RNA sequence: AAGAACCUUACCAGGUCUUGACAUCCUCUGACAAUCCUAGAGAUAGGACGUCCCCUUCGGGGGCAGAGUGACAGGUGGUGCAUGGUUGUCGUCAGCUCGUGUCGUGAGAUGUUGGGUUAAGUCCCGCAACGAGCGCAACCCUUGAUCUUAGUUGCCAGCAUUCAGUUGGGCACUCUAAGGUGACUGCCGGUGACAAACCGGAGGAAGGUGGGGAUGACGUCAAAUCAUCAUGCCCCUUAUGACCUGGGCUACACACGUGCUACAAUGGACAGAACAAAGGGCAGCGAAACCGCGAGGUUAAGCCAAUCCCACAAAUCUGUUCUCAGUUCGGAUCGCAGUCUGCAACUCGACUGCGUGAAGCUGGAAUCGCUAGUAAUCGCGGAUCAGCAUGCCGCGGUGAAUACGU
């Protein structure tokens, strides 16, 4: 029995290290710093889709550097709302974090955002062949190697077991040199917690040296 | 997969031996080569010191009269089988002598397995014995049977 | 014999931080006098440590994560005090540890 | 070592322990000599009225059981011992086979 | 007993080996580690999504 | 500053050995300690003592070898494999037949990690007979 | 205990310096289990937990050191 | 379960409280709380001692605490046949599918079958199919060979130096982690339907996926988990919730499961000598010195650690001796006597002393793991952790036999 952290197994080989910092006579502040700010822009993220929150530590000031998928949703009315949360954020961990900002665009080839984003679309009423394939054209049809998304268990009601993996191009699930996204999400409906799971393998780098 | 052979080792202490390097090879247990090469050497001078006479020779005659030819393969249709005669080849010759040499000779009883594996190999020395009993017990056996389960293999 | 010379350890989580970040840190060693020394490289310590890998059941499928974290040093030779104190400009890496130890 | 027998969300009645054991006394009423023989039985009627049964009897060098479902729940331990018939039947003709022959 | 038995576990001990580790992102008993600073599931879960410098695994 | 002699620091299974052999008689004892005062007797030392009795079998010159690591067959093999391939720097032409007497290779054979659930890298976890 | 000392209840050093100061008290609960009995707490009567409810153990002269909470019974026997 | 004396802990007995141990919200007062005393085994209840803001121009703002006050909070309750997530095995076994096309009224098939060859649906060649997806492989890490960079605490050739690489000195060797290089059927002789592959050899540190790790295909088992966590429903709520003391999880006619230590001379006891690798150490490791047979105690240099400590490795080699026996073997049980840890070692920590010396003389039918640095065997370190390893995870030492063949 497999499965595998598609974002775990590429993380370190080919894909990079999410948290930085340095390390450290107390860890503990560190790794529970960084979770609570994890749960800070996780908070703080219920329409901006943050699809990445990088915390770099910087000798008594965090360096948050959120990214976003669309600038102004998060970045405030031309720096209210990004100072607002930045500084509630300096007094809601005791560090005075000058939190940067960043806008990802092309949101099939982010991964959280994008299939996240999909189950919270599917959380409305929508079906799960129309979700799936509606996440595929758009995600699906936005320009990357191979997007496969797949939203597995409760949809419908009883008889649990549903697992529809609608998704097509090449996938570099066992390519360890591949440094595919793939994290998922999870929807809570009204018949119960049915999420989603799906990656994206935009493309892999080729290794070279000098 | 095929046959897949093995390696030999080198020459001996005391000295050049290869054969005696297989039977110090056989003559540790539990890993400890140490000890098997120190009981193995006291053989070497028990039975080349006392009971006069050279060494290569003394363990060419015990395992020359201990090396077997004939072996029992079993085989059958299903049950009732029948013990087919199944000759020896020449490693499993001198494989088939240590093991009897061996596990006859140290398990004999004396003050110690060393001396009194010596003297277990000495009485094997004269064509028989623990060894040499051996070698005609299952010398024996095959040829009981050889005239049925020759020709079948 | 010489002196007690300045030259501060770098300590970091991955490898390259240590060997780009030892680089522009030699960029320090540039100026600021002379005698900057080479890539004195560290022993490269690890930690390997398993956890129960499943929820309940399956206490022989572990799975073992482990993180190794060393970096190289750097002791200069000429002492410069202007460039000795100028060394606090240091603005990489992100994840990196520098501590002057002389 | 024979016939212990256990079973959750249930008694452990001595007439279903008696009742399980004279049925499961048809294969050591039947073969030589054995020492063997643990049992699993529960569920009820919950969800779809079923009743698992699972009897495990490793004995004659080779292991074999069964398994079966209904409601009825008595009903269900005589489907794991007639499924134990061809098992252990099974176990001993195509072994006692006899097609040997040399050169006939 | 989540809330009372966590609670309890982050309030003052009543001797001093009364102290014992509790779990870090889940309040879990048994083998929270103390230098990652996690539990079981927390140090697998939050490890493998990026928790601090680094992975993971696969050496010797 | 003396006679150009081998020396070749090589390992086996983790002792590597730095055999440095001058112009000598055969006095073979390194680190201070003989081959009856590091690790006696044992006949295997003739063992420890081949691949300098096959470059032409032998010279003899000195033997002074510095080996740390391993245990018995460690230091001893590493002292065999260094002095064998430094032994090749010793002689020029020694590499034709003393390349293929073995006397190389520095074999390796070191423990193997276990996996999880395993006895000892061999030994398998357990049966549950019946 | 290895050296400095016999660990006294407590509460029960305060019982028995009352109890056994004067008047020689009659045996109640007394719901500690730590120490042992004592050199001057001898003679009364500790009914310490047994777990439900407390039992009669006698404050004896051949247990000096023994454990009071080592005189009651534990776990309820017997028994097949 | 990567640690049950209390906590852990859910479970038992007893004493308690009911917007409550934790959170938001309305109002409301207050800065909150602490520190001792009593009674209690305790939770608690009473006192006395005590507290009594950072910002406005009074209306404040702001947590903190208390109260009412219901909206609430709780469940390690039930449902893993409501679930998410996660994980086992079938199994590193090599398969598992689709787009297009054709056949066949259809389900379906064809590809994927045939010929070889491989570990492989791996590769090649025919073929009514042509293509692609996950799998295989490789990419990643480690492991034996070097180059180059770079020499400090690590290495010490080449010099002086001692008890001590310790110290002026040195960066040759070893070693340290970065970049590379090196092995890819590369080359030669062939075999083979030329192709695929396969037999043999050189050379090299290494040869036909070098050794090992990570990596586990769709699917199966309504397999495991509502108790790591989250979550649909049902149910409880002045108790299935919460707080505390003691107990239990460690009980014991009995059967198993996995391991340890033995039954012994290749052994047992001693004396001397020699060989590692790996990891941890600041709420910590603890040097030396003395004390204690002893376990350990005392103080204390040093080490934020390639420097210092844990640290001494043990099996092994050289001599004395036991001599075949339930013993000068082995070791439980159990008693007295000490140490260390802790609020406290009686249920229930280990270690040491003296004594005691069960049963065992290689274990039935049957059953197991094992292809070389492997089995087996001898020790070391570490996660939990105040204490608590015969387990678990790594580390090195001694060093085997066999694979006839299906």
């Amino acid at each position: 029995g497999q499965k595998v952290n598609p974002v775990g197994l590429r993380i370190g080989v080919i894909r990079d290290w999410e948290s930085k910092w340095y390390a450290g006579k107390d860890y503990a502040d560190f790794l529970h710093e960084d979770l609570k700010i994890r749960e800070y822009i996780s908070k703080r993220l219920s329409d901006a889709s943050v699809s990445k929150v990088e915390i770099e530590r910087a000798a008594n000031r965090v360096n948050i550097t959120i990214h976003t998928a669309k600038p102004g949703m998060v970045i405030g009315k031309g720096g209210s709302e990004v100072e607002a949360l930045r500084k509630a954020l300096n007094s809601l961990t005791g560090k005075r974090v000058h939190i940067n900002i960043l806008e990802i665009k092309r949101a099939d080839l982010d991964a959280q955002l994008v299939a996240d984003n999909i189950a919270r679309q599917l959380e409305n009423r929508v079906s799960f062949r129309r979700a799936q394939k509606q996440q595929i054209q758009r995600t699906m049809r936005a320009g990357a190697q191979g997007v496969k998304t797949m939203v597995s268990g409760r949809l419908g009601g009883a008889d649990i077991a549903r697992s529809e993996y609608y998704s097509e191009g090449t996938v570099p699930l066992h390519t360890l040199r591949a440094d595919i996204d793939y994290a998922t999400s999870e929807a809570d409906t009204t018949y119960g917690k049915l999420g989603v799971k799906v990656w994206i393998y935009r493309g892999e780098v080729l290794p070279t040296k000098k | 997969k095929g046959p897949v052979a093995k390696r030999d080792v080198l020459p001996d202490p005391i000295y050049n031996s290869k054969l005696v390097s297989r039977l110090i090879n056989k003559m540790m247990i539990d890993g400890k080569k140490g000890k098997s090469q120190t009981i193995l050497y006291k053989s070497f001078d028990i039975i080349k010191e006392r009971t006069g006479n050279d060494a290569m020779e003394v363990f060419e005659q015990a395992l020359k009269n201990i090396m077997p030819v004939l072996e029992v393969k079993a085989r059958r249709v299903g049950g009732a089988n029948y013990q087919v005669p199944v000759e020896v080849r020449p490693e499993r010759r001198t494989t088939l002598g240590l093991r009897w040499l061996v596990n006859y000779a140290r398990l004999r009883g004396e003050k110690t397995m060393e001396e009194r594996l010596a003297n277990e190999i000495l009485d094997a020395a004269n064509n028989t014995g623990a060894a040499v009993k051996k070698r005609e017990d299952t010398h024996k056996m095959a040829e009981a049977n050889k005239a049925f389960a020759h020709y079948r293999w | 014999m010489a002196k007690q010379k300045i030259r501060i350890r770098l300590k970091a989580y991955d490898h390259r931080i240590l060997d780009q970040s030892a680089e522009k840190i030699v960029e320090t060693a540039k100026r600021s006098g002379a005698s900057v020394s080479g890539p004195i490289p560290l022993p490269t310590e690890k930690s390997v440590y398993t956890i129960l890998r499943a929820v309940h059941k399956y206490k022989d499928s572990r799975e073992q994560f482990e993180m190794r974290t060393h970096k190289r040093l750097i002791d200069i030779v000429n002492p410069t005090p202007q460039t000795v104190d100028a060394l606090m400009r240091l603005d990489l890496p992100s994840g990196v540890d520098i501590e002057i130890k002389l | 070592m024979n016939y212990n027998i256990r079973g959750e969300n249930i008694e452990v009645t001595p007439a279903l322990k008696d009742h399980v054991e004279r049925k499961i006394g048809k294969l050591e009423r039947y073969f030589d000599h054995s020492v063997d023989a643990d049992v699993n039985v529960n569920l009820k009627f919950y969800n779809d009225k079923e009743s698992k049964v699972e009897v495990t009897i490793p004995m004659t060098d080779l292991a074999l059981r069964s398994e079966v479902h209904n409601e009825d729940m008595y009903n269900a331990i005589d489907l794991a011992t007639n499924k134990l018939e061809r098992q252990i039947r099974k176990h001993k003709t195509k072994v006692n086979r006899k097609f040997r022959e040399q050169e006939s | 007993a989540k809330k009372s038995m966590i609670a309890k576990q982050q309030r003052t001990p009543k001797f001093k080996v009364q102290e014992y580790t509790r779990c870090e992102r889940c309040g879990r008993p048994h083998s929270v580690i103390r230098k990652f600073k996690l539990c079981r599931i927390c140090f697998r879960e939050l490890a493998y999504k990026g928790q601090i410098p680094g992975v993971k695994k696969a050496s010797w | 500053m003396a006679q150009v002699q081998y020396y070749g620091t090589g390992r086996r299974k983790s002792s590597v050995a730095r055999v440095r052999l001058v112009p000598g008689e055969g006095r073979i004892v390194v680190n201070n300690r003989e081959i009856s005062e590091h690790i006696p007797s044992a006949a295997l030392i003739e063992d420890i003592k081949q691949p300098l009795t096959l470059t032409e079998t032998a010279g003899t010159y000195d033997v002074l070898v510095n080996v740390h690591g391993g245990g018995l067959s460690g230091q001893a093999g590493a002292i065999r494999h260094g002095i064998a391939r430094a032994l090749l720097e010793a002689d020029p032409e020694y590499r034709t037949t003393l390349k293929r007497a073995g006397l190389l290779t520095r074999d390796a054979r070191m423990k193997e990690r276990k996996k999880y659930g395993l006895k000892g890298a061999r030994r398998a976890p357990q049966f549950s007979k019946r | 205990s290895l050296k400095k000392g016999p660990f006294v209840d407590g509460h029960l050093m305060t019982k028995i310096e009352k109890l056994n100061e004067t008047d020689k008290k009659q045996v109640v609960k007394t719901w500690s289990r730590r120490s042992t009995i004592f050199p001057q707490f001898i003679g009364h009567t500790i009914a310490v937990y047994d777990g439900r409810k407390h039992v009669p153990v006698f404050i004896s002269e051949d247990m000096v050191g023994h454990k009071l909470g080592e005189f009651a019974p534990t776990r309820t026997y017997k028994g097949h």
